[PDB]
């Protein structure tokens, strides 16, 4: 299950 | 730590640290910028979130590797080192939560900023819940749930169903239900309703907004495919 | 920092840190193990080298990103942040060099260990040379060259031409000639002679040793293809 | 030009 990666602006 | 550096210089250096893949530095620059006391712009909020998501993401990945080795082993070394990584992770989550509580959330009045910060609060309590054991787990789980629920309530009143923050909030709250709260049916329901309501609003969007919303919709669909 | 932890526990935790991709922790565990004062086994020397190569490799990649942005820009922020990363990188190289000088090299009598540590010494002076400017550059370059040359002289007397450490030493010394010493013809010569002399000794090897040596030979060939 | 990666035990 994936959350928002959220790791790149 | 960053009290002597200008706000604008901290923001500039956070952007350079992202380019250099120096995420601990990025997070320390953005902590320093928050501690200047001014509200954050949209771009600055995203820098803060990217920095900490990368820091805590590496910690979580390491904790999962160590926890897997520890479970298979069941000397003190694996447990001791898993505990060290766990404490570091908890410290980063507590730092982010402390920035949100002092004073980003209370000063956030527009829906876009308040939802963004409440989603962050839900996320970092969720990361605490991932490593929590017992009744501590219960209160931490409820803190994540309460932050996500307040963000949801605002988002549904104030944002269109395609708004990317509204979509990412719903995605992450559905993961919370599936992975933390042992509520897979609530996770599936939320992901399906969110996807369907976004689909029906795509016609209102520009080409660029369409691309932003459909990217997150595909993440919802990817979870629904894994869960059903 | 690690004075109260048992040597064997530091080594155990360095292996866990590698699995978790926690290379700063890995390097701190292996520094603590070196500082116990005993010589390192072959496997322990490799843990020390892997840990620091990963730490300094991330610093070098960040320094190159920042140096590129700084050169294109030619406020103080890009230079200040490149300088901060540069100082951190220098500090890590000085720490490794200090472990080698106190007292890994002087206690290393077998050719395998002495060559390994002298190659490390050449490598970390080479990383210092990458960021050095001016006459500082000259003495640092000569320190790299002298360490690599002593390692080469021992390796050619004491190891077969297929030995992986001998091969990796020659590879990295050829990169030194090409990238640092402005001696591309010496780089090409060394890589070609090293490759050819290894090829002629492959017939002596087991299947597993053949695989180890040919992997590094291909790196020599890859550089020769780029340089010719 | 590549040196030994040297980043995996
Ligand atoms: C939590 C979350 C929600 C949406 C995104 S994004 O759509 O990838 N985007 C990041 C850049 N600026 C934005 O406003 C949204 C990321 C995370
Ligand atoms: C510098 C260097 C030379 C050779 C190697 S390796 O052949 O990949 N190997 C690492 C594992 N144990 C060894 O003895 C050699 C790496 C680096
Ligand atoms: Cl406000
Ligand atoms: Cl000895």
């Amino acid at each position: 299950a994936g959350s928002i990666p959220g790791r790149r602006s | 730590a960053m009290g002597s550096m200008e706000r604008a210089s901290l923001i500039q250096k956070a952007k350079l640290a992202e380019q250099a893949e120096r995420y601990e530095d990025m997070a320390a620059f953005m902590k320093g910028a928050v501690e200047k006391g001014e509200e954050l712009s949209c771009e600055e909020r995203n820098l803060l979130s990217v920095a900490y998501k990368n820091v805590v993401g590496g910690q979580r990945a390491a904790w999962r590797v160590l926890s897997s080795i520890e479970q298979k082993s069941n000397g003190p070394e694996v447990r001791e080192y898993r505990e060290k990584v766990e404490t570091e992770l908890q410290g980063v989550c507590d730092t982010v939560l402390g920035l949100l509580d002092s004073h980003l959330i209370k000063e956030a009045g527009d829906a876009e900023s308040r939802v963004f910060y409440l989603k962050m609060k839900g996320d970092y309590y969720r990361y605490l819940a991932e490593v929590a054991t017992g009744d501590d787990k219960k209160r931490i789980i409820d803190s994540a749930r309460s932050a996500y629920q307040e963000a949801m309530d605002i988002s549904k009143k104030e944002m269109p169903p395609t708004n990317p923050i509204r979509l990412g909030l719903a995605l992450n709250f559905s993961v919370f239900h599936y992975e933390i709260a042992n509520s897979p049916e609530e996770a599936i329901s939320l992901a399906k309703t969110t996807f369907d309501e976004a689909m029906a609003d795509l016609h209102t969007l520009s080409e660029d907004s369409y691309k932003d919303s459909t990217l997150i919709m595909q993440l919802l669909r990817d979870n629904l495919t894994l869960w059903t």
